[PDB]
């Protein structure tokens, strides 16, 4: 399960 | 000073309804535009956007921009105390300390008037880059609803694999495993460049299908190693949209 | 012996459920009048009055005044095993033992036979002067309900206002703070037949009791008056009312 | 290889409800007969017994006969996965270490297919002779399950008097007693084929459980004999019945 600020 | 008057006021409690179980406190970006809320849950596994646009409101005005710090939970609260076919005002002065929220209806018999305390958040704004996906399927929000429903007695993710004919939903656990095919036609149309398979935590989709009173329609976009989009048009008006990460 | 049959059996069901949570424990004062019941609650800060009069039953016989002592909870546990729309005779013999509680439709395929083991209680009774009150608001039930419901999610009491116009209710807590403020209506009416404003205090964890009544009546009176208790009255039509009274705070 | 069309689905959604709370695993006996279910409850007190005919399906096929185990609670969560009109289909394979369960509608724009484990279970057969009772009641299931659920606030335990002319049940506890007596009717029809009169007591906990069928079927039949147990039979209409077996208190 991965993580969103990671993303954006 | 900051006043929007939305008649049809129910908008606004379907709203706080599909945002209060996944997050307690939100900052509200006010401005001439529009109303924007940009918030990641507290596990930084999902985040929620909504936009509710100037012209959406019967009257808007925005003296200046505005941060309003919010208890989700006690926003809950108070919209509750609003009828369904209630027209509501939303309030803030200079200071903005307190959001007043004015509950009516055409006839008038019944004014409400309820002043809360905002709080000091951390503003922290971020931005989504305006992507197209692999794949965007739009379905009936209710089926969507209660695919997510049902595969979460299965097990705790879901994998999402969409082609150009139909999408597929498969969960496993301990009872066994399920799959759910959809094919395109309550229209199921589905937009793909490439096919796509991803997973993800049934947990925050059933938070995000607390939205599914805003629209009969929701709208899934997904490309590889990406946040699925999960969105809600609130007609006339804007749009409530959930990210979510996925596994692996 | 004290019988009596009562057609419309969803009033009693409609006024055990409306005095069930509030009061343990009653006595019902069974006389040729009619039944009168009257009992504060424990802590003493409401009371409930119902009166149910003789010529609203369908037929009615008291060969002598009683007092029974009833477990609120158990007759009202009895009471849901009838239907909406069953005849409910009431039965006592001499002795007072127990409450006989009957339950037929006018079918007849199903005629439901209870007895109902009384108790002993400390027969107090108080009474009322019946007074004028400064303000006398009549609005939907409902309505006020609702107002009660939702006030106390934002805070522990209530201020009612009352003036010539309308009324005010006006609640505040950690959240923040909420007022209700109900017009005259010209014509679901709202009405205020005022001498003198009020404005009062109560607790809003009592008035949320009290609408437990509001299936009996669509209709609502609060009565006020400056240092006494408020009284909330529905009517119970052709046949009498349930009336709570609140005192005020500080 | 086994393979069961049903396209009123929902009959197989209803069956699980009422089994699942009863019982928590079964083996579900397939022939070409049908299927058949037998289980008695963990304390020996029920049994229940399921047929479905072959030729209420609308296809069938059993290639040889086979003895699935299936844990009830997983089997009724899958089910709870399919819509109310949806056609459910079953399929097991020559192995039978899972059983397939598809659900589509006709539009056939949704289908689902789940595989659940199977379970390897004790299959202890048992019989029934068939007899005739004392007396059969044939009465309304709604009114049954009212009467029971009414009389479990009263006691634990039903006394069921059958006579003639009509059926009354009774139940007593701390807080008094209670007696419902029902008439045959002339025509919702309530009817009594008797031999004979029966009295016997019955544990309400168990029928409480055995009217989570009342959704199969809009009449119950209730089957008396002194000193056996209580037949308790739901048909499910076009294929078959549920039954309930109840031992008898002293």
């Amino acid at each position: 399960q991965t993580l969103l600020d990671l993303f954006f | 000073m900051f006043e929007a008057r939305l008649v049809q006021g129910s908008i606004l409690k379907k709203v706080l309804e599909a945002l209060k179980d996944l997050i307690n406190e939100a900052c509200w970006d006010i401005s001439s535009s529009g109303v924007n809320l940009q918030s990641m849950d507290s596990s930084h596994v999902s985040l929620v956007q909504l936009t509710l646009r100037s012209e959406g409101f019967d009257t808007y005005r925005c003296d200046r921009n505005l941060a309003m710090g919010v208890n989700l939970t006690s926003m809950s609260k108070i919209l509750k105390c609003a009828g369904n076919e209630d027209i509501i005002t939303l309030r803030a002065e200079d200071n903005a300390d307190t959001l007043a929220l004015v509950f009516e209806a055409p006839n008038q018999e019944k004014v409400s008037d309820y002043e809360m305390k905002l709080m000091d958040l951390d503003v922290e704004q971020l931005g989504i880059p305006e992507q197209e996906y692999s794949c965007v399927v739009k379905m009936p929000s209710g089926e969507f609803a209660r695919i997510c429903r049902d595969l979460s007695h299965i097990g705790d993710a879901v994998v999402i694999s969409c082609a150009k004919d139909g999408v597929k939903f498969s969960a496993s656990g301990e009872l066994g495993n399920g799959n759910i095919k959809l094919s395109q036609t309550e229209a199921v149309t589905i937009e793909m460049n490439e096919p796509v398979q991803l997973t993800f935590a049934l947990r925050y989709l059933n938070f995000f299908t607390k939205a599914t009173p805003l629209s009969s329609t929701v709208t899934l976009s997904m490309s590889a190693d990406v946040p699925l989009v999960v969105e809600y048009k609130i007609a006339d008006m804007g749009h409530l949209k959930y990210y979510l990460a996925p596994k692996i």
